[PDB]
């Protein structure tokens, strides 16, 4: 038993969501059954969406069931979900659940198999290159056994970024942080400690990519 | 409202 | 609709202890037809939600024996007996008895370590980004534990509580501690017009605020 969601991956605000999900390894039309979609949206937990039974019976959470609409196609082994005007909020991983039972105890029925899920981003924004900042500390802040450098990747869209220090020989003693959404556009930072013998003597450089916008540039930390 | 189970 | 309360929401453990978990319903998810229908689920880090536990007390097939679910009404406990390190993520209770179906708010199952204080560390705005127009100023707080910690910018003696962006990190592979960045972005014509900038963290490792400031002058 295998359960794949598919979909948009970027959406723009009030676009309407299609997803599926496709079954492999049983019948839903055998089975009977029931499936749910469930989000989790970005820095939150689980929520319960939508719910058909195999007899195209629905059930759906308030908090956002005028915007939603479920639906299936047993003859194709899919359930699909639609979900109109979508904004920043909807942005989330969305998951298919089968509400299996061990037979022929329908009414022992729980969530046994998840998909792998499909995220969702939601944003106004096109493609769009990171500005890149090298974040050296004030002179007063060099003067102890370590500094801390880093670098700001600011107002890019779509993720991925990659960020290395000195082209990957700098891992020690790094912290990238997980990019965030804000007004539409990510932004992601990265820390390095090194010994104050290490640096402003040798050199370290921010390496970032973003293959959307075909972009790299390399920002060396430079002393203020 | 109570959620459907069959049986 | 059923609230679903979870408590501890964060649980530090050591592996090979014994873990408690409480779920409360606020109002009986028995059923019109008998059952209960309250199940726990487990997200790992950077997996999909599983199924461990159904009908209250029931564990789906594969699921090991140290997981036990117990309870009736609105009153559930899920209890693991010796922590492994494939049980820590995300545990959910869940009712699907009443619409809306509603989960827990999750409680998250970490590694326990000794307290660590934040090493805290602010930089101004670089030259390019302010001749673009704008000023962004950070704060890096890392490898510190536990994860609870508070954070405030102030400009010129106030708390600016606007234009901040926040990332963590999840607990580090290695040893445990958290990190946290936080971006408080400004007009560079805003940042012209103040002098002192403070990030101040609040943390139990100290029993005074950790201050790290600049002003834009030196």
């Amino acid at each position: 038993v295998t359960l794949k969601e598919s979909g948009p991956g970027l959406l723009k605000p009030s676009q309407t969501l299609s997803l599926t999900c496709s079954f492999s390894g049983f019948s839903i039309r055998t089975s009977k059954v029931g499936v749910s979609w469930i989000r989790q949206p970005s820095g939150k937990g689980l929520e319960w969406l939508a719910h058909i039974y195999w007899d195209d019976d629905k059930r759906y959470n308030p908090s956002l069931e005028s915007r939603l609409t479920i639906s299936k196609d047993t003859s194709r082994d899919m359930v699909f979900m639609k979900i109109t005007s979508v904004d920043t909020a909807d942005t989330a991983t969305y998951y298919c659940a089968r509400r299996g039972f061990y037979g022929r105890k329908y009414e022992v029925n729980h969530f046994d198999y998840w998909g792998q899920g499909t995220t969702l981003t939601v944003s106004s924004a096109k493609t769009t290159a990171p500005s890149v900042y090298p974040l050296a500390p004030v002179c007063g802040d060099t003067t102890g056994s370590s500094v801390t450098l880093g670098c700001l990747v600011k107002g890019y869209f779509p993720e991925p970024v990659t960020l290395t220090w000195n082209s990957g020989s700098l891992s020690s003693g790094v912290h990238t942080f997980p990019a965030v959404l804000q007004s539409d556009l990510y932004t992601l930072s990265s820390s390095v400690t090194v010994t104050s013998s290490t640096w402003p003597s040798e050199s370290i450089t921010c390496n970032v990519a973003h293959p959307a916008s075909s972009t790299k540039v390399d920002k060396k930390i430079v002393p203020r | 409202a109570e959620f459907r189970h069959d049986s | 609709d059923v609230l679903m309360t979870q408590t501890p929401l964060s649980l530090p453990v050591n592996l090979g202890e014994q873990a408690s978990i409480s779920c409360r319903s606020s109002q009986s998810i028995v059923h019109s037809n008998g059952h209960t229908y309250l199940e726990w689920y487990l997200q790992r880090p950077g997996q999909s939600p599983k199924l461990l536990i159904y009908q209250v007390s029931t564990r789906f097939s594969g699921v090991p024996d140290r997981f036990s679910g117990s309870g009736s009404g609105t009153d559930f406990t899920l209890r693991i007996s010796r922590v492994e390190a494939e049980d820590l993520g995300v545990y959910y209770c869940f009712q699907a008895s009443l619409v809306p179906l509603t989960f827990g708010a999750g409680t998250k199952l970490e590694l326990k370590r000794a307290d660590a204080a934040p090493t805290v560390s602010i930089f101004p705005p670089s030259s390019e980004q302010l001749t673009s127009g704008g000023a962004s100023v950070v704060c890096f707080l890392n490898n510190f534990y536990p994860k609870d910690i508070n954070v405030k910018w102030k400009i010129d003696g106030s708390e600016r509580q606007n234009g901040v962006l926040n990332s963590w990190t999840d607990q580090d592979s290695k040893d445990s501690t958290y990190s946290m960045s936080s971006t408080l972005t400004l007009t560079k014509d805003e940042y012209e017009r103040h002098n002192s900038y403070t990030c101040e963290a609040t943390h139990k490792t100290s029993t005074s605020p950790i201050v790290k400031s600049f002003n834009r002058n030196e």
